[PDB]
């Protein structure tokens, strides 16, 4: 899902628009999944936009 | 806001919440009783921006008004390049009427002095990933451009400069974009961009450099 591309890899803009990764947590925004991708060495899908839900 | 406190109530009347689906995703800053400054990624076709607030609910908080805004214009070098040039301002559909709570703060036309205390203050994600209930303060120190430079390369640009970074890990984080940073008494900076997580030992975060559009700023306004 994410295109990482489209972000910087030195930073990311710090507005609040919030996804929900596979990894069952929400990122601040994409530029910050995408970072975490970059960090943790994993891909990560967004399985949908806002935050993630309970269960 | 990483790492630092509740503003004391109403202490900082400016700040303007950005609020769509009653979810903040930025801040902006009152600047002329018609005029908030904000980051130009936080641009939208229209807005819904909450003044004198402390909590974000508008029915608490006496004195506090949410007010329109139809008309905006980002900076027009704004991104190019890359995350450069992020102001815009904002105006509001009628003039607020200032108050104790709301009003206007000045922009400094000084470029920012290294080793100067500045505050920030927004309600952004905290150090546990959470969101305050009210509005948060914090003090972060200035750094040179050459520190600035070596840690964003290739990516600093004149329009920014770099604040925080202590061992202490004060910083501003996501939900604070468009918001101040305040040093002596002058709005400095809008909380622009970092690094993944907020509040790094070693790495400040990015700040709209104002006193490079001071003219841009003033021409927009007065016209």
């Amino acid at each position: 899902t994410p295109n990482c591309r489209r972000y910087s890899i030195h930073g990311c803009n710090r507005m609040y628009a919030p996804v929900c990764g596979s990894d069952m947590s929400t990122y601040a925004n994409e530029c910050t999944l995408c970072m975490k991708i970059r960090e943790g060495g994993h891909n990560i899908k967004i399985i949908k936009n806002g935050p993630c839900g309970a269960s | 806001i990483i790492n630092g406190e509740d503003c004391s109530p109403h202490s900082q009347p400016w700040q303007a919440a950005l609020v769509m689906e009653n979810e903040l995703f930025c801040s902006g800053v009152l600047v002329h009783p018609q005029w908030v400054l904000s980051a130009a990624h936080c641009f939208q076709n229209s807005y819904t921006i909450g003044l004198g607030l402390h909590s974000l609910e508008a029915d608490q908080e006496p004195g506090s008004q949410m007010v329109e805004a139809s008309l905006s214009v980002r900076h027009p070098e704004y991104n190019r390049p890359l995350l450069a040039n992020d102001l815009m301002l904002i105006k509001l559909d009628e003039s607020v009427s200032e108050s104790d709570t709301i009003r206007s703060i000045s922009i400094a036309s000084q470029c920012p002095t290294a080793g100067n205390s500045c505050l920030v203050s927004g309600w952004g994600l905290l150090a546990n990933g959470r969101m305050p209930t009210v509005l948060q303060c914090v003090n972060v120190s200035v750094v040179s451009e050459e520190v600035c430079s070596k840690l964003y390369d290739p990516l600093y640009h004149p329009s920014m400069f770099c604040a925080g970074g202590g061992h202490d890990q004060k910083d501003s984080c996501n939900g604070d974009s468009g918001g101040p940073l305040i040093c002596n008494g002058y709005l400095q900076g809008l909380v622009s961009f970092g690094k993944a997580p907020c509040g790094q030992v070693g790495v400040p975060g990015v700040y709209t450099n104002l006193c490079k559009f001071t003219e841009w700023i003033e021409k927009t306004v007065q016209a």
